[PDB]
């Protein structure tokens, strides 16, 4: 879950 | 009385981070879906908040001490405080003359009736505009405004946090910088710190009322399809 | 030689459904995210396809016999054929003069280089433009063009179908209407039916190459976040 | 799954 948030956090 | 070298460097990092993640000209607003005057303003506002979430994450990554936290605490802090941080930075565009957010011409001027064209009742809009007026009256300095967002973001009382002991350690160290800055560089602010802390509890009520109306939308697919994948992820209940 | 009353009513329902779900002026294109000349054209094209998917579903619901299918077969047929139906209706805007899709001024004129600004290599764009030329040369009537989309949509060889016996029954009944219409109302079409069936197998190769490049994008969140919730659902692998 | 497709199919 939260695949975009992990990526947006570099 | 004065501040220390490490406390002022926290100020130099937050103000620089806010300048790097905020545009006073609002030029990127043309890249959103155009505003339309059922739920005509929903596509434009969904892109407006999704764009803001990307900037809040950029501002969070430059807060000293936030990057050393676990990736799970960074998500729990961002998800539960995203709408609050957005409501804080939105005051930079709010104007007391027209009682609305002014970001451009007549298109990017979000009145109270425009947000109604997104599915929001006056149960949330009435305290929200009341919050913008009370915050605008404080005439917060750029250092105070960026400190309030960092304190609101590093709140330990967020559903989903794990290592809330270090989170409170970072927030109280951020509170001491704000409490001292008002005593030194802000004349007439003998009562300002208590007013800013009071605004944090007001954001919790705005966060609660916002989550109830969003939850009612999220169950109707014909409306949630107009959202963005980032908004659905941040405002979602997945964990 | 001539057609029956029930076969012509299928034609009256498909042509009316296509007129109700297609706009020859492309006025709704201004509601999308604006086109930009990494992956600058991705937001505009993602809204363009998401808008097309909504119209394909509206056209599918008016195909005679499609609504009596189970809700699961309607999804399996729509998901696996969405990009194919879109490539069929996109020929209505394609022009052989400039070898590009023309939907407005210089903004809505999608050249081959514009789709490259969405992450697509020439491994898919080269056969796709070759498909649009071969389809445009057929000069299909409005009845033939709407029949080809209904036949492509009711294909039994779709991954996920359950009652593929009725699906083949509906497709072959749709094929007999097309095979007879060309014999009666289309002069010089003694070989047209075989050319249209050949275009269906060409769409399968375009569908396969499209799914490989989309799959490579879907794993990178910084790109898939620019998609829409409907595109992620139709082009997704969930079942 | 397919919450939007179910709704879009009326
Ligand atoms: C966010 C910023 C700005 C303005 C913010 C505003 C003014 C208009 C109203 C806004 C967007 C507020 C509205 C009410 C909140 C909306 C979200 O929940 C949203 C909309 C709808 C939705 O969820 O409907 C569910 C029923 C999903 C997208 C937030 C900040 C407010 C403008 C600039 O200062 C930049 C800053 O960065
Ligand atoms: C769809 C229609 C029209 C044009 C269609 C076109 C022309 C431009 C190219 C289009 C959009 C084609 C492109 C290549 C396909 C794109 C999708 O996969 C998409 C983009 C990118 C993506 O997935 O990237 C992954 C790497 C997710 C959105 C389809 C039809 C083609 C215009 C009108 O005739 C209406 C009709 O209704």
């Amino acid at each position: 879950r939260h695949k975009i948030l992990h990526r947006l956090l570099q | 009385h004065m501040l220390s070298d490490e406390q002022m460097q926290i100020i130099n990092s937050l103000v620089e981070a806010h300048h790097k993640t905020y545009d006073d000209s609002y030029s990127d607003f043309v890249r959103f879906r155009p505003p339309v005057r059922r739920l005509s303003m929903l596509p434009h506002l969904a892109d407006l908040v999704s764009y803001s979430i990307q900037k809040v994450i950029g501002f969070a990554k430059m807060i000293p001490g936030f990057r050393d936290l676990t990736a799970e605490d960074q998500i729990a802090l961002l998800k539960s405080s995203a709408i609050e941080i957005i409501m804080l930075r939105s005051n930079q565009s709010f104007s007391l003359e027209d009682m609305s957010w002014s970001c451009g011409g007549p298109d990017f001027k979000y009145c109270i009736n425009d947000v109604t064209k997104a599915g929001h009742t006056l149960e949330l809009l009435e305290p929200l505009v009341k919050f913008q007026v009370g915050l605008k009256k404080l005439k917060l300095h750029e250092e105070e405004h960026v400190l309030l967002m960092a304190i609101c973001l590093l709140s330990p009382d967020r559903p989903g946090v794990q290592d809330h002991v270090r989170i409170e350690a970072l927030q109280d160290r951020l509170c001491d910088v704000l409490q001292a800055y008002i005593r030194i560089q802000h004349p007439g602010g003998r009562l300002l710190y208590a007013k800013m802390i009071q605004k944090l509890a007001d954001l919790r009520s705005l966060n609660e009322e916002h989550s109830k109306q969003y939850r009612s939308l999220s169950f109707q697919p014909e409306h949630s399809m107009q959202l963005t994948p980032l908004v659905l992820e941040v405002f979602g209940s997945e964990v």
